[PDB]
């Protein structure tokens, strides 16, 4: 059947007993019911009530047969002995007992509900072509899931079965019932079978219907029934030596303990944890029928086995395909790839030779395999709440390759130690709290060790810098910390900083310039923002730093420039964007190397024409001002392209407008502009995304100026 | 499929079983009712004949019948169809008594399925037919299933056992039961007398009574022992058969007399009698069976699936080309080498890594242009062509050895070989690799590289000492000792020693006299003292100790002058003495990455100097003297204390390289334009030193 | 099969006491067919024609065979005890009745169909993988996803049309009510009843014309080994009276028409599963008396969490 498993060989050698005892009980039955009698003949002479036993001619007993079966139903009623009588209902009965005993464990609900699941996840896994795989150790994505799944039915069972022991303790019961019936049968058959005798005595006293008191009878089935409760009281002997050992494989190991230390210590997975109560129990059932099936099932157990499915199910889930299909380029139009709520890395990633921005954003504590050595182009990664794992040589093409490495965290244990032991190490931005006890940039202690550093973004919340950032400055040139509104300390510790370009205050919240910003001779990039200048007024000293190329003031509470900016000439991309200025002077277009100049969201009061000074001016945003005409000075600079002019104030574009010729991109949604000059149709760089203009004054212009453009823009 | 292993004995005496029992229950059925006796009284109280009256009631005759059925009755008579029913009973228990038990089960069970899969299997066919893809794998894997029952079948013999007990208890049985049914077949007889002492009830004792079914147990008794003399016949076949031929072995010389393969092992014990068992029910799966057995049907397999994965143009598409600018075939982890590789007669060089059991064949002889072989961490096997050949054309070998026996012994017949690359490692019993030391069979070896743990020179250089002449060792931290070994080098001319850990320079050097260059790279030389028997190698030009100790250079550089070749970077000098630059001969100077404090003004003297290295020194002051030197090519001060380049830089019209990168400067002069050989990219500097030159000079610069 | 489902311990229990008491039934109707006679011997000597009975010579009756057949048919028919003679047969029917009101819950078509439908879905809830996906709380088939909206939808529309009606419990009520009130009965009759099945029976039947006795004793052949078949079935009808009274307690225990969730709603996610009433509620009543996982797996379709996760899932 389907239960035959969990049977082992006493059980089924008791159940064969049990077979020929209901077969010997039934025979029995079948000749007591048939053949079974008494006949008794009268003693003749009797002396004191018994036989005296005082050719040769026949005794005449004037007996009629009807006189003759009387005697015998009374003499076999009252003076044969219960056993002889009853004793094929007792086999039967007997062997219903051991049947009901031996099948009371599938025949309970719970039991066979719970033997029925356990036997259904044992035959599925036998057949389960992972567990062969298993045992070997690319896979069916069917294959994978119904893999999956059998694990979770099996966490499921274990954590279904080990709360309970009613099964072994169910069995347990039955055979120690067995054992006692078998003792009991045993003792009460061979004390009562010698009472099944051939020669009988019987007196019944039926002298006033018969005439006779004794009589000597003879049973039939008499010698018949004492070799056939001979042969059975053989076969309870034998059933008890079966029971008596089971009984002994009871006592001698504990059945609620199963241990695979045999099984984990040959096979790979030595991790395979032990079994409880009544799993172990049907699992030493289990190696009793055959051991096998408990080899198959303990693949199927352990956690090792789990996380190598999940590996296998990930690189068909994630393939090198896909991953190149989703492959992307990052700012720095690098090759870049955005890992983001993955439980791990495949290794289809690290297959990859070409790839340079290895970004790892949200994977819970991840070990990182040697194989990343064979990205050889690898030189950036980020890390993104991700608490990173790693080895020796992958440590090893780090140190050699590795020159840039972008940590985003929350905590200090999402940080890892190795990341202070790269000896290519030049780009790094730390992103989280860096303050924390005995972790004050003790997290990142290892940051002398990192002597080629050259930029160093920090979005840290931070209120101290440290001084070995300054030592490492002798090569570093771009300092950017974000700290969401925290002032730091500065105490002109900054003068170390011979090779930094690039000082951007982000979010600093100064209101002021210490001396250490204007005595960096190498700064070029200088812009205070969200620092609440009011007034700015450290631009004089700046004339010793030869190198100050672009002020992007930009973002600030700056509520007038002082005329003396005017003195300046050598700034390019002057951006004085999202300010507080009431005008612009005509002391700024003094400044003759100007190619860029943002001017958004300020409260000009108009435009000057000295705005035509910037020959060489590219971009021009003067958006959200107060502007309504723009000069014919500024359409004598022939390299005006981006002319973010719109949500404005512009009466009209003068006509010498014409003499623009590179304008590439203008926005005029917005303005008071009462219709298009043809002018804005005629700047020839100027393409329909450049031109973001209103459609209507577009529709006032004439149809064929309207057609060359479009065969410009499709052809 | 269990009736596949049941010969016609089993089956005959399995239906013969199944007629006992069916002769014990009819047995049993007439013994339940119509078993009764009819006994009378003897001496009892134209003829007209009268019928004796015996004065006897029915309930008294019931009487004397089962006294007589009990008492006079034989035993046999009365308990014959149950000993049949027993008996029978015990012989079907007993007829499977070599299929029941677990193990023996699975053997079964596993012979069958194996049989029966290479049965279905078409490799069978494909092989009987050669002898007279994905199937090739599937044929690989169901060999390699094979291989493992033979590994877990023939070792035991306990199916073999179990078959000649079942069999003894079988025919001991038969002769109880014969036995004791002639002894006891004589006592069911119609007419029985009986004898009991009932006189008191019937007033009789002796009685003739008849036994009314005597003559139907008679013949059902015969009819038994019939069956019983049919079933020990065959029994008693079945042990002949078992012991007349020894079932322990299995002999395919049968098959070997039409089959032309004769590796095929014979299988023993367990194995061979299962194997006769498979033949009792038919020869055909057997000589069948056979083919998939030996050895070399899997390596001829292997082979097919080698030639078959691997086409010419798979092999044009592998092709390229090596370190020594030869057509190399980079072979990775094969199974073997196909003949499809040899097909290819263009090849330069032979590329095999990690490719383990291999056996070189005669074919090797179709590609002619051999001359280099990479035979990497793989035991290679060989043929007499093949030795022939290779001796002939063979004369670069690489190979590597992580296991000593992965090194194979055939390298060492050859005679043409000329470079060898003895990459691997080596253990503490240097000297009994007898393998380097018939290298005297070698005569063209010009080329010796042994990236080894090798502590001590061994006697095969010894031997080939008058032939070689490059030394490259890789030690990688293990000491070099028994210098002597390369003290009897005489006609050597390349030594380079990496990490040997020789603390001092040998005499061994020295007794070289013709040694071209050296290194002791990785050594620590802290001083450098034994340099006074340096003279000797006249043809030292080369003297590469970078990434030394060397503290401080003294007056015996003088020793000699013909040195042009002088590596000594990242070495521990401090000062250089007035006494190196005596050598004008020198034109290659290093010191890279040292830490030179400053440099004297005697560079002077080295005129012929075309290569002055001391990049990353301390030095501050660099005297106008080396800039004196125009035949100075190279000049690399890279990173030193210096401050301003020279102006009158372009006198040097011979200075191809100069590099000068990270140092302290301040203005380029003007006076690059008049240096010839001099670029950005010669030049090598930081960026702010580069943005200095005239617009002018620029514009003649731009254009070189 | 498949209503094995449904067959807690006590109705196991009660079929296989019912298979018993039939083959002692079988057992004991073969015996009166074939063996059921009695022995009637006439009392010589009489007194007011009742039986005085005051080298040995039997007594001369002067009686054919065929009188002593007369008499023993006479007597048997008149005054032996009709349970002596008609036991096996009450057993019979007694038992045929209690199998009856056991099966009669399969064979109603009504109920019948109801069970069909519960068992249908709940293997299909079984065999559902979204089942297995809701326990353990990710890419969803297809089919897969049909099926398990199909067998959301069939759930909500199974419950909606079997929680207004309670036929099935108040049927399976109604059977323990009569099989309890049978076992009362039984148990009464058997028990007042099996005194008079007795080995020595004295007859008197005035067949004094035809036999010239006129009082008889007679000895039934199958008089103690019925009494102890009688014995045998009142212990087997007190055991099934017992299991019936504990089934009576079980419904009378707590409200079988209002089965609550909570216990499961609590140690899974969704806890928005309702409390179903009524026939609903018995059948899950059923099965938790089976085994409460199949009630774990098939309270993740009842809740509208899991069908938020469902259509969630569903368009991702
Ligand atoms: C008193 C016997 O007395 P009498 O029969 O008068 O014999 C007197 C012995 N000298 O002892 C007993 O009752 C022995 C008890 C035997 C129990 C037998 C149980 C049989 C049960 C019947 C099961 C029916 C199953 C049918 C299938
Ligand atoms: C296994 C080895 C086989 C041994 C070969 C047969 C030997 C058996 C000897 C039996 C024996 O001698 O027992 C004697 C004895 C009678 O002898 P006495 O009363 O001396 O007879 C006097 C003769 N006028 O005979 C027996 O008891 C027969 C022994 C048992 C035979 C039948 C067993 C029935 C058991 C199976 C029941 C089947 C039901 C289904
Ligand atoms: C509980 C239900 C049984 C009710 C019995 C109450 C009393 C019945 C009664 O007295 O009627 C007598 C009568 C017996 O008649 P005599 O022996 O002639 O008795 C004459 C009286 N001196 O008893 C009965 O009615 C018998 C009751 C047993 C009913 C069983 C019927 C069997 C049904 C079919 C069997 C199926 C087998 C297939």
């Amino acid at each position: 059947p389907a239960y035959r498993i969990l049977k082992p060989w006493w059980d089924v050698f008791t159940d064969y007993i049990s077979i020929v005892m209901l077969m010997i009980a039934v025979f029995g039955g079948t000749l007591q019911v048939d053949q079974d009698k008494m006949i008794c003949l009268p003693c003749k002479w009797v002396t004191k009530d018994s036989c005296n036993d005082s050719g040769p001619t026949g005794i005449k007993y004037d007996l009629d047969r009807h006189q003759y079966n009387y005697v015998d139903a009374v003499c076999y009623e009252n003076r044969l002995h219960w056993f002889a009588k009853y004793f094929p209902y007792l086999v039967l009965l007997h062997t219903l007992i051991f049947l009901a005993c031996s099948n009371f464990w599938f025949k309970f609900p719970r039991t066979s509900s719970k033997l029925e699941h356990f036997v259904s996840i044992l035959l599925k896994c036998f057949d389960s072509p992972w567990t062969t795989r298993a045992l070997s150790e690319v896979l069916d994505k069917k294959e994978g899931e119904q893999a999956k799944a059998l694990f979770e039915k099996v966490k499921k069972f274990r954590t279904h079965v080990e709360e309970g022991d009613i099964v072994y303790r169910l069995y347990m019961r039955q055979t120690i019932i067995k054992v006692i019936k078998f003792a009991l049968i045993i003792c009460y058959t061979v004390y009562y079978v010698h009472n099944i005798k051939f020669d009988v005595d019987c007196t019944v006293d039926i002298e006033s219907l018969t005439g006779y008191r004794t009589y000597r009878c003879a049973h039939p089935l008499a010698t018949l029934f004492k070799i056939l409760a001979s042969f059975y009281i053989s076969l309870v002997i034998f059933y008890g030596l079966i029971c008596m050992y089971t009984l002994w494989w009871m006592l001698r190991r504990s059945l609620k303990k199963y241990s695979f230390e045999s099984i984990r210590e040959e096979s790979s997975y030595s991790d395979i944890p032990d079994v409880k109560n009544d799993f172990a129990f049907m699992l030493h059932l289990i190696d009793q029928y055959d051991p096998l099936y408990s080899k198959r099932f303990a693949v199927f157990l352990s956690e090792v086995s789990e996380n190598k499915l999940r590996q296998l199910n990930l690189n068909n889930e994630w393939t090198l395909d896909k991953l190149r299909q989703r492959l992307t380029k990052n700012a720095q139009d690098k090759l870049e790839l955005h890992l983001f709520m993955l439980s791990g890395i495949p290794d289809t990633v690290f297959d990859l030779v070409e790839l340079e921005v290895l970004k790892l954003e949200l994977i819970p504590d991840v070990t990182i395999p040697p194989s990343i050595a064979q990205l050889t182009g690898l030189k950036e990664l980020w890390l993104y709440h991700t608490a990173a794992k790693i080895e020796a040589p992958a440590l090893a093409f780090l140190r050699e390759n590795l020159r840039a490495l972008h940590i985003k965290f929350t905590d200090i244990k999402e940080i890892p130690l190795w990341i202070y032991s790269l000896k290519t190490l030049e780009e790094l931005h730390l992103t989280g709290n860096l303050s924390a006890e005995n972790n004050r940039y003790i997290v990142i202690d290892g940051l002398r060790e990192l002597k080629r550093l050259k930029v160093l973004r920090l979005k840290s919340n931070l209120s101290k810098l440290p001084q070995v950032v300054t030592d490492v400055g002798v090569h570093l040139q771009k300092l950017s910390i974000n700290n969401e509104g925290t002032k730091l300390i500065v105490l002109n510790s900054l003068k170390k900083m011979v090779n930094l370009t690039e000082l951007e205050l982000i979010r600093c919240d100064l209101e002021r310039i210490p001396h250490s910003i204007f005595s960096l001779h190498n700064l070029q990039e200088i812009d205070l923002k969200d620092n609440n200048l009011k007034t700015i007024e450290e631009i004089i000293s700046f004339q010793h730093l030869h190198r100050l190329t672009c002020l992007k003031l930009w973002y600030n509470h700056i509520a007038y420039i002082p005329i003396q900016i005017g003195n300046l000439t050598n700034l390019e991309r002057l951006y004085l964007n999202r300010n507080k200025i009431e005008k612009i002077p005509t002391q700024l277009f003094y400044c003759r190397k100007l190619r860029y100049l943002d001017l958004s969201h300020n409260n000009l009061t108009f435009l000057p024409a000295d705005i035509g000074l910037l020959q060489n001016l590219q971009n021009l945003a003067v958006t959200a001002n107060r502007i309504e005409a723009l000069p014919p000075e500024l359409f004598q600079c022939r390299k005006l392209r981006a002319l973010h002019l719109g949500n404005n104030v512009l009466q009209s574009l003068p006509s010498r407008v014409g003499e623009l010729t590179n304008l590439t991109q203008i926005e005029l949604r917005g303005n008071r502009l009462e219709c298009l000059p043809v002018e804005l149709g005629e700047c020839p760089l100027l393409k329909r995304s450049g031109l973001v203009v209103e459609e209507d004054l577009f529709s006032t212009l004439p149809p064929e100026v309207k057609e060359r453009l479009w065969r410009a823009d499709k052809e | 499929a269990f009736r596949v292993l049941k010969p016609w004995w089993d089956v005959f005496t399995d239906y013969l079983s199944v007629a006992m029992l069916m002769i014990g229950v009819f047995g049993c059925t007439l013994q339940v009712m119509q078993d009764k006796i009819i006994c009378l009284p003897k001496r009892v109280q134209t003829v007209e004949m009268k019928g004796l009256k015996t004065d006897l009631d029915l309930q008294q005759y019931s009487f004397i019948n089962q006294m007589c059925y009990e008492r006079a009755l034989h035993w046999y008579a009365k308990y014959f169809p149950y000993l049949v029913l027993i008996h029978t009973l015990v012989f079907m228990l007993c007829s499977n008594f070599w299929f029941k038990f677990p193990g023996s089960s699975s053997k079964i069970e596993h012979f069958i399925s194996i049989l029966g899969k290479c049965f279905d299997s078409p490799w069978t066919t494909r092989a009987l037919s050669e002898v007279s893809k994905k199937e090739g794998e599937q044929a690989k894997a169901l060999f390699e299933k094979v291989k493992k029952f033979r590994l877990h079948v023939e070792e035991g013999d306990i199916l073999y056992a179990m078959y000649v007990r079942q069999t003894v208890l079988k025919v001991i049985k038969f002769l109880i039961i014969i036995a004791y049914n002639s002894a006891l077949v004589s006592k069911v007889q119609f007419t029985v007398d009986c004898n009991v002492d009932i006189q008191d009830m019937t007033g009789y004792k002796n009685f003739s009574c008849n036994h009314t079914m005597a003559h139907l147990f008679s013949k059902l008794s015969f009819c038994y022992l019939c069956f019983v003399s049919i079933y020990g016949l065959t029994c008693l076949y079945t042990l002949y058969w078992l012991f007349y031929r020894s079932l322990r072995e299995y002999s395919f010389e049968y098959v070997r007399q039409e089959t032309g393969i004769d590796d095929i092992p014979d299988v023993k014990n367990d194995f061979a009698f299962m194997l006769h068992m498979i033949d009792q029910y038919d020869p055909l799966y057997s000589k069948r069976f056979a083919v998939f057995l030996s050895e070399v049907s899997e390596n001829k397999l292997k082979q097919l699936n080698l030639n078959n994965e691997w086409t010419p143009d798979k092999l044009r598409q592998k092709l390229q080309t090596n370190a020594h600018n030869r057509l190399e075939l980079p072979l990775i982890m094969l199974s073997g080498l196909p003949d499809t590789v040899f097909e290819i007669t263009e090849l330069q060089s032979l590329k095999l890594e990690i490719i383990k059991n291999v056996m070189i064949p005669a074919t090797i002889a179709q590609l002619d242009n051999l001359q280099e072989l990479c035979l990497h961490q793989c035991s290679v096997k060989i043929h007499s062509a093949a030795l022939s050949f290779l001796k002939e054309n063979l004369k670069v070998l690489s190979v590597k050895f992580d296991d000593m026996r992965e090194l194979p012994p055939w390298m060492y017949g050859l005679r043409n070989l000329e470079e060898l690359y003895l990459v691997g490692s080596l253990s503490h019993d240097i000297s009994k690799n007898v393998t380097l030391e018939s290298l005297r069979d070698l005569k063209s070896l010009k080329i010796l590289s042994i990236k080894s743990n090798v502590s001590k020179i061994p006697q095969a250089v010894v031997d080939v000492s008058s032939h070689l002449q490059k030394m490259c060792v890789h030690n990688d931290g293990t000491k070099l000792v028994m210098l002597n070994n390369l003290k009897k080098m005489t006609n050597l001319t390349e030594l380079e020693l990496v990490h040997c850990d020789l603390e001092r320079i040998p005499h061994a050097v020295f007794s070289l006299l013709s040694l071209q260059e050296l290194d002791l790279k990785e050594n620590n030389l802290k001083s450098i003292e034994e340099i006074v028997s340096f003279q000797h190698l006249r043809k030292l030009t080369v003297l590469k100790l970078w990434y030394n100790s060397i503290a401080y250079i003294p007056e015996h550089i003088k020793k000699l002058t013909s040195l042009e070749r002088l590596f000594f970077s990242h070495n521990k000098v401090e000062v250089l003495p007035s006494h190196l630059f005596l050598c004008n001969k020198i034109r290659y100077l290093d010191l890279s990455y040292n830490d030179i404090r400053f440099i004297p003004p005697e560079i002077g003297v080295l005129q012929s100097l075309q290569y002055f290295s001391i990049t990353c020194n301390k030095v501050e002051s660099l005297p106008d003297e080396l800039y004196f030197c125009k035949k100075l090519k190279t000049l690399k001060i890279g990173k030193n204390s210096l401050s301003v380049l020279s102006p009158k830089i372009g006198n040097l019209l011979f200075l191809s390289y100069l590099d000068i990168k990270g140092n302290h400067f301040e203005v380029l002069p003007p006076e690059l334009g008049d240096c010839r050989a001099l670029k950005r990219a010669g030049l090598v500097v930081e960026d702010a030193l580069f943005e200095t030159l005239p617009s002018d000079v620029r514009e003649q610069m731009k254009a070189d």
